């Protein structure tokens, strides 16, 4: 069948700026194509029809056109109701399959997280559970990466991570990364360390502590 | 003027059966290419169901022999009948007008479904203490970690609202075990560790729970 | 034709060769419904019919009885108790143009299903609202036919495919169209089991002495027993002598 | 849809009264011996009930 490729996954911009999303098919389909727009908790919007038909009261700024196997979505000049999510859509499908979606966001200088590791409390342990925190606070561009590490051994498998949407105010993100473990086995080990890298790290900064030291 | 209105959904466990419905006016749904489309928890968008004007209905794979879609022509009015729900189900269902081609114009706000099996919880709420080490003019960082409650929402707030700047509550993660988990953290200056109280208030209607934890340094 | 517009070619009255299709390496459908494609040149039937127009590849899988979309709702619909044959083939090379061929059209709206062999050829506009069109387009107003996009870059099942549909009718009235129901070679002089025109028989044929009429076929002894033959294709007269035979 | 229960749909010649064929040879439909390869003109003989 007929796979829908979108990139980017997340792309960054600034108001007045224009912009490019592109729709890939993994073979032709004309120029069937569709774009919707979604803002966060709302219904999508019909941008365009057909490939290259503007739905009806949609400002001029979005531009559809491609043909064959690469579509794309121009958005002129960027205004401040536009940082959204962009879906493309096969049309005349037995599938009507969707693209992956497109987040464009607000597009501001380079900054580094601020990094705070945090142990379990004596109160989780009480209950068998043991959750290490890792905050990476108030830093741009989204992308950013955390290792936690074990008695030096990287830990994959048993960890989860959450990330807020763009401050009002600054524009940064910011992430939270919970390492648990049972009781039992985080007292096997002794040092607990989130190693974290960004684009405004010149190299990736290690926060830890060692289990039953202050 | 023109407009879908869903209802129906609810909180359900798995095997079990839901009908949502789309009320529209503005437009004949009799006369339209009318499609149910979910979207999941931090996914990307995904149709479900068509029924054609002349009556012939159409599902995706996922869905086929679970879901049932059909209208009533004097309520003009659109119909989404699941039976043996999945945890995967959970979503918001939007009810849509295709113009033919799968183009969709009109939605509506669309309808929650939650399937799990999951008993209702109220959090456990721990503390994420200051670190001892901390620059002596910067800046410390401090919360609380709420753990293990179902259904969604959670509500926090720092000091009764009387902090608000610096605050960072994280969207909600799903754990293994199906209970929701989130963690609320603000920054404060490090001088005021030693004078001023820090508590996050944790609110969770499903379980009538309210919490308070005074989050302070931890002492050797 | 577009499917919207189907055509029909109505046969009557000739000698069907069904060896021309079935021995065709250029079909990529060839879906017989009641009747089968190898044993066709042995049967008569009063009419048939040959319906032809263009559609998507994806969409020759509704050219079929029982099926639905918006090909089989709304442009083209076999019965369920379809009598004759679904033929298709891929025809890209032709129904595709560079810039993207619209000449072919089908049916999106309709408020009901068409029923079997029915050809909807309206162009009203379509009332998908409250409020009436008045035959002006515009939302909820709706020009009933779409394009297709044939360009050559499609995927396969988005290709253009010619489609021929026959159809078998066989009523209480003369059948019209046949099939071949070739001969052999004759020999004489050997008893032979034989079956001319309408008749059949055992004997021998033997060069005769009569002087058949232009329109007479079959002589006929004094006491109603048939004596000579008219050989289809060879304008000679046979004497049927019946084979030797006696006591023992 | 239980598919277990088969019918010979193709054979080259009618079966003889209390006949019994269970032989899975493939069906040459057209002129193109098929050497116990299926494909166009050449069928399996049994088709599953829906
Ligand atoms: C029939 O065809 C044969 C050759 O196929 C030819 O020799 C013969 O003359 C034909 N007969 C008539 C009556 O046309």
């Amino acid at each position: 069948d007929i796979v829908m490729t979108q990139s980017p996954s997340f792309l960054s911009a600034s108001v007045g700026d224009r912009v490019t999303i592109t729709c890939r098919a993994s073979q032709g389909i004309s120029s069937y194509l569709a774009w919707y727009q979604q803002k966060p908790g709302k219904a999508p919007k019909l941008l365009i029809q057909a490939a290259s038909t503007l739905q009806s009261g949609v400002p001029s700024r979005f531009s559809g056109s491609g043909s064959g196997t690469e579509f794309t979505l121009t958005i002129s000049s960027l205004q401040p109701e536009d940082f959204a999510t962009y879906y493309c859509q096969q049309l005349n499908s037995y599938r009507y399959t969707f693209g992956q979606g497109t987040k464009v966001e607000i597009k501001r200088t380079v900054a580094a997280p601020s990094v705070f590791i945090f142990p379990p409390s004596d109160e989780q342990l009480k209950s068998g559970t043991a959750s290490v925190v890792c905050l990476l606070n108030n830093f741009y561009p989204r992308e950013a990466k955390v290792q936690w590490k074990v008695d030096n051994a990287l830990q994959s498998g048993n960890s989860q991570e959450s990330v807020t949407e763009q401050d009002s105010k600054d524009s940064t993100y910011s992430l939270s990364s919970t390492l648990t473990l049972s009781k039992a086995d985080y007292e096997k080990h002794k040092v607990y360390a989130c190693e974290v890298t960004h684009q405004g790290l010149s190299s990736p900064v290690t926060k830890s502590f060692n289990r039953g030291e202050c | 003027e023109v407009q879908l209105l869903e209802s129906g959904g609810d909180l359900i466990q798995p095997g079990g059966s839901l009908r949502l419905s789309c009320a529209a006016s503005g437009v004949t749904v009799s006369s339209n290419y009318m499609s149910w489309v979910r979207q999941a928890p931090g996914k990307g968008l995904e149709w479900v169901s068509i029924i054609y004007p002349g009556g012939s209905t159409f599902y995706a794979d996922s869905v086929k022999g679970r879901f049932t879609i059909s209208r009533d022509n004097s309520k003009n009015t659109l119909y989404l009948q699941m039976h043996s729900l999945r945890a995967e189900d959970t979503a918001v269902y939007y009810c849509a007008r295709d113009l033919g081609s799968g183009d969709m114009d009109v939605w509506g706000k669309g309808t929650t479904v939650t399937v799990s099996s999951a008993s209702t919880k109220g959090p456990s709420v721990f503390p994420l203490a200051p670190s001892s080490k901390s620059t002596s003019g910067g800046t410390a960082a401090l919360g609380c970690l709420v753990k293990d409650y179902f259904p969604e929402p959670v509500t926090v707030s720092w000091n009764s609202g009387a902090l608000t700047s610096g605050v960072h509550t994280f969207p909600a993660v799903l754990q293994s075990s199906g209970l929701y988990s989130l963690s609320s953290v603000v920054t404060v200056p490090s001088s005021s560790l030693g004078t001023q109280t820090y508590i996050c208030n944790v609110n969770h209607k499903p379980s009538n729970t309210k919490v308070d934890k005074k989050v302070e340094p931890k002492s050797c | 034709a577009s499917v919207y517009a189907w055509n029909r070619k109505r046969i009557s009255n000739c000698v069907a060769d069904y060896s021309v299709l079935y021995n065709s390496a250029s079909f990529s459908t060839f879906k017989c419904y009641g009747v089968s494609p190898t044993k066709l040149n042995d049967l008569c039937f009063t009419n048939v019919y040959a319906d032809s127009f263009v559609i998507r590849g994806d969409e020759v899988r509704q050219i079929a009885p029982g099926q639905t979309g918006k090909i089989a709702d709304y442009n083209y619909k076999l019965p369920d108790d379809f009598t004759g044959c679904v033929i298709a083939w891929n025809s890209n090379n032709l129904d595709s143009k560079v810039g993207g061929n619209y000449n072919y059209l089908y049916r999106l709206f309709r408020k009901s299903n068409l029923k079997p062999f029915e050809r909807d050829i309206s162009t009203e506009i379509y009332q998908a609202g409250s409020t009436p069109c008045n035959g002006v387009e515009g939302f909820n107003c709706y020009f009933p036919l779409q394009s297709y996009g044939f360009q050559p870059t499609n995927g396969v099942g988005y290709q253009p495919y010619r489609v021929v549909v026959l159809s078998f009718e066989l009523l209480h009235a003369p059948a019209t169209v046949c099939g071949p129901k070739k001969s052999t070679n004759l020999v004489k002089n050997k008893c032979v089991n034989f079956n001319f025109n309408g008749l059949t028989g055992t004997g021998v044929l033997t060069e005769s002495n009569k002087k058949f009429l232009p329109f007479q076929q079959f002589g006929r002894d004094i006491a109603d027993t048939t004596d000579a033959v008219r050989d289809p294709q060879t304008l000679e007269i046979l004497d049927i002598t019946p084979c030797s035979f006696g006591g023992v």
